[PDB]
């Protein structure tokens, strides 16, 4: 058959991913311009939420050391790839955990409805990339919204996921953080109430 | 706005490391135990940020400038360059490569590092770049040391430097580590051999590259990467 | 007083590197154009000091420490261990074995050396010790850095690290060079090259030493060394 | 044919030589005791004697950064191989060439006649082994002594060198320094006026 | 008592078997599923008993005359015999040697046992002695017999012997098993096959060792041990 | 690199380990001298303590032919490695689970406390290896005393468990058994409360 | 390590290189155009300049069949690429020895001042590629000027030459010839005297 060439084969992040990707979180010093955790200007259009989550290992404990890379539409539904720092909206940003109390957080605004290849809407999501000391390779994920119920139910790409109960483990929880809307997302890379993860 | 007008080629996942990979401890808690579930590509995996108008520092790409404390960082000088290209042999132009590393001893400047060994002040040891329009990258660096570490009784890390490349979309993206060539720790790293087959082991080992070397300054390694092929749309909804 | 009791077998200097090997380009003037001349031992050439009563301060074969100005220096820990012994496998106890290295990064602390890399505050980079009752001699250093020189115009040494032994007489007396497992500088150097037979340049590379490393705290290298062997004399002067 | 382990072969002791062994001329501290170049405390027997020389490469330049080990007899006509700091004679010593000047100085006893393996009495003589930069393997030679024809005359050792002419490269030259007798012995490594090198 | 004065040699964990190896079903629900936790050699490891002044009977060694009702056992009367070293081949004096199997028959003397093989009446099947001055241990026995086991449907053990090795510490003390000489049953065994490197199977299997013999009396079987490489600490603290 | 001469490999102790190394057990005549489970005489100085546990694999069921090991430090921190059945104490022992209700016990005196090779003092234990059938190579665990809790929190080896909760496994309880100090230590192969393993 | 495509190997010029490269001197008829040795017309601005030379061999005899390319700055110190032989100046020229008197000559400007790649000045001077019959791979050389003495001793390229009797080599002699300033260049290949050849 065709080979190609083979891709460069991935590894761990490790535990010191910070220095590089996750300056402050190293206990370090910034460069001027940093990709982080605030996708969203507060002038951006769209509903401003906030995230966080809590991430777990196979013996329901904490993954103190990761690190998340999102990607998601704006508001209307549209992947805005020039990346820029004086943009009111960008698509992508990064965080990671916190060693002490293991929550990362996401500063943002809810995206809109984006369709998949064969025209079908998808229900608002944000792409999700996690990597850690003892992932070799990052784990991709989906964050859907409870609050989506009905989209949620005739996404195309949720229904791919052959158990029901699988899906819920896609479905970050709407609460409030001081008067602000929030969703909670907890991400558990194995065993009980395992998160879904895809390959793409 | 970005658009859905490519597709990458399917990732193999027994030339990559598996999830789970035992003799690297970590690994036995933090792999799923369910299959990974796939998906189509979409606009959601074939699209990503494009990092053209990120702000890079003068230093950016050299660390034996951007983290000056009055003096040069101790250890071996090189520079690390190659090229990006997809599976199809395409140059990767304008693409986002960060990499971190220990110093010349193997400590990094981390606060959960407590390795004996000491810091140096004058090595940070983060770096960052865009490939040029011919998709090449250079950084300039010292020679990270070997880094022991709690996985077996006596195990060290072979000297090496971590790497991140965004490429064209979030489905390219990798975060992979750079070996050096002839390093005698490399076949005994569990982590290394995470990767099952050793010809993708040999993927990630750096060669000497004298032709690229600075005559009495600094030596030289050459680190290709290779991500996902991109390839258009044929055929679709028809 | 010493006496005249033992002979040494007779030295290949096929083995050895020969006196004249222009690559390396300093050989070309200092090496003698006559033809050495053959003399039978004598109590001259058979005998040699013995320094079991040289005082060695206490960290005199520790680099780590006996350069100490306030910190430990850069670099990647290494004890540095072997045996030495003769052609006929006997070892060598009590003898001298001196040692000396550039930094982690190259660089010589020497007046001389005026390489861009920096010293090292706490790297001195000489040690010396002697053989044990077996033979056995051990240092505790970091590895030093290759080093480029004006030989050819891109010429850089491999990491290596001197060796002086003194050996029962002044015609077992050797100063030769370690080289390190993997070194891809190794093939490459004028030096080296200079020993035209591939498999005595294999004898002066050190071996990764994982039984001898310190786990946590330093890797270890294994270097052994042969003297000429030492016979008694057999029907002389009849 | 019979064969032993190899011999470690031997490398060049470089231009830094003296990190290691003559630590005040690579400009660095010294240590409580140094094998060095004064072979008899003031007191010990015999006649006293200053030894100077330089060293003169193919070009008739100095070798300015050369290494010198030297091993002699006491006055006695004796080797004493317990080498100790205390002792008033040590047969062993160490010197080398000042980067200016490049001149090397030693201060011993003239050595007494010592018997060859036959018992035929040699001249006085100082055994020197030679190490710098360019130099691959050690260059053994003798340093004789001018005002001892009749025994140099009569010396095994150097009657095997063929040609006569030769063997007055290796006899070095009386002389006074500070009204204290000294003798110079200048070697050339290659050329005209060669010094003789010896294997054994 | 004892001190801390030595270190053993990390164990290879991939040349031993692993805890989970499923087609020796057994070891299923009895291998753990978190990895080991490492931790630095103490005195509570380097450290073990040392047996010189246990009390022997004249027969422990001796499995012909040891379990004696009135007659000499039934089956291939051997020698077992031996040297204990370690890693770097030093001899291990004065070490306990215990040994127990089967009988000629595959049929083993404790009440769990109900193949439907005999018992001989003169057999018990345990054996124990010290290593001599130089590490040789001897014992005198019966080859014993394949034993059936319920494992697969058609499972059977080739003839051996289980040895149990104190040697100088905890971390040294090893049991395993003693397989013969060209036996056919070994390629197949679930128990065998636990170890996953042919090599090291082979480092089980005892040679028939015709020089050691009594003619017309006994053969002999040669089984040499290799414990843990023990050498000195160095450099530890400093 | 350098490689070694390769270590004997492990195998299983088996079923039957018991008519080798516990010959009561497998229901046989012992020998004048056995190495069993009484490490101290009535007379031996420090607190003379029962220990007790039963084994159980990863279906919660009883491992009845697990045989033990034990090696510990007297009353003073001292390890007493010359093995005399004369002595009032040995720092070494073995003990096996009774087929039928699958307990071993063992009667020795609480160990004092041990620094680690960096002088840390380590919170009083005793070292134990597992052998049964389906255990391919011995276990090594630690039995630590509930009774020691704020020396068990200081411990150097504890505190290399990263987990706290599993640190919990290797504590015993103390309790009394016919009006004498006992402790139960039960080890879990496998599964939920699964014991720390140690490798060294 | 990288290992690139090998560069063609070199081979002598030959006897016969003036046909191919100095025609005239052959025997035969030239082209339109051909590159010789002439750099500079009369009108180009700087100090007009007559060099010549003879090159000998390791026995002192003349080396009647060698050729020679040279590459100067003008008279400002920046070299001019651009080859043309409309211009006033070119950067590059040809010559060749007489058969009969062995001699070269050139007809050029005194180039100007061009400094290293560290910033630092070179004396003024003629790069030089030596071919003849004989040698097979071309010698580097380069022509200062002895009337340019106090740079010279300052140049950073005349101070890699590590004696400092060979950096006389390379220091043409100023003398008139017919009136106008002229510097002869002898080139000696080997032996006495041997010319310094540049490796870069
Ligand atoms: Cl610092
Ligand atoms: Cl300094
Ligand atoms: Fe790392
Ligand atoms: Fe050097
Ligand atoms: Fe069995
Ligand atoms: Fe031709």
């Amino acid at each position: 058959p065709i080979e190609l060439l083979p891709e460069t084969p991935s590894q761990t992040a490790g535990p010191y991913v910070h220095i590089g990707l996750a300056l402050e979180a190293a206990g370090n010093p910034t460069r001027d311009q940093e990709i982080w955790n605030r996708l969203a200007k507060p002038d951006a259009p769209g509903e401003h939420i906030l995230l966080l989550g809590q991430v777990y290992d196979g013996n329901g404990h904490l993954v103190r050391d990761s690190f998340l890379e999102v990607w998601q539409a704006d508001a209307n539904g549209e992947y805005q790839d020039a990346y820029n720092l004086e943009n009111a909206f960008n698509s992508f940003g990064r965080t990671a955990t916190t060693f002490d109390a293991g929550e990362w957080t996401l500063h943002t605004v809810k995206p809109g409805v984006v369709n998949n290849a064969a025209g079908v809407p998808m229900a608002p999501h944000i792409n999700i990339s996690l990597f850690a000391r003892g992932i070799n390779i990052h784990l991709h994920t989906r964050l859907y919204f409870d609050d989506e119920a009905q989209a949620n139910a005739k996404c195309p790409v949720l229904n791919l996921i052959e158990q029901p109960q699988r899906r819920e483990t896609l479905i970050a929880k709407r609460c409030e953080v001081d008067g602000k809307t929030a969703y909670r997302f907890d991400i558990r890379i194995q065993g009980e109430g395992e998160t879904v993860f895809f390959d793409f | 706005p970005a658009q859905d007008n490519s597709r990458f080629v399917i990732r193999d996942r027994n030339w990559h490391p598996k999830a789970l990979t035992p003799d690297y401890k970590t690994s036995i808690a933090r792999s799923p135990r369910q299959a990974l579930v796939s998906i189509p590509q979409s606009i959601s995996e074939t699209t990503g940020p494009n990092f053209s108008h990120l702000g890079f520092g003068a230093h950016d790409h050299d660390l034996l400038l951007n983290f000056n404390n009055g003096g040069l960082p101790i250890g071996e000088r090189i520079i690390v360059a190659g090229r990006v290209v997809d599976q199809y042999g395409k140059p990767v132009p304008n693409t986002l490569v960060e990499m971190w590393q220990a110093n010349a001893g193997g400590r990094y400047r981390h606060k959960n590092d407590r390795y004996l060994a000491p810091l140096d002040p004058n090595f940070g040891g983060v770096g960052r770049c865009l490939t040029d329009s011919d998709g090449y990258y250079s950084f300039r660096t010292i020679k990270p040391g070997p880094h022991p570490w709690r996985n077996g009784p006596n195990d060290w890390r072979p000297a090496h430097i971590y790497f991140g490349i965004s490429g064209p979309s979030i489905a390219t993206k990798l975060i992979t580590q750079l070996y050096f060539e002839g390093d005698p720790l490399i076949p005994m790293c569990p982590i290394v051999k995470s990767i099952a087959n050793p010809e993708a082991v040999q993927q990630l080992i750096a060669k000497l590259d004298m032709n690229n070397a600075n005559p009495m300054d600094c030596l030289a390694y050459r680190f290709d990467i290779v991500l996902r092929g991109q390839r258009k749309t044929h055929f679709e909804n028809c």
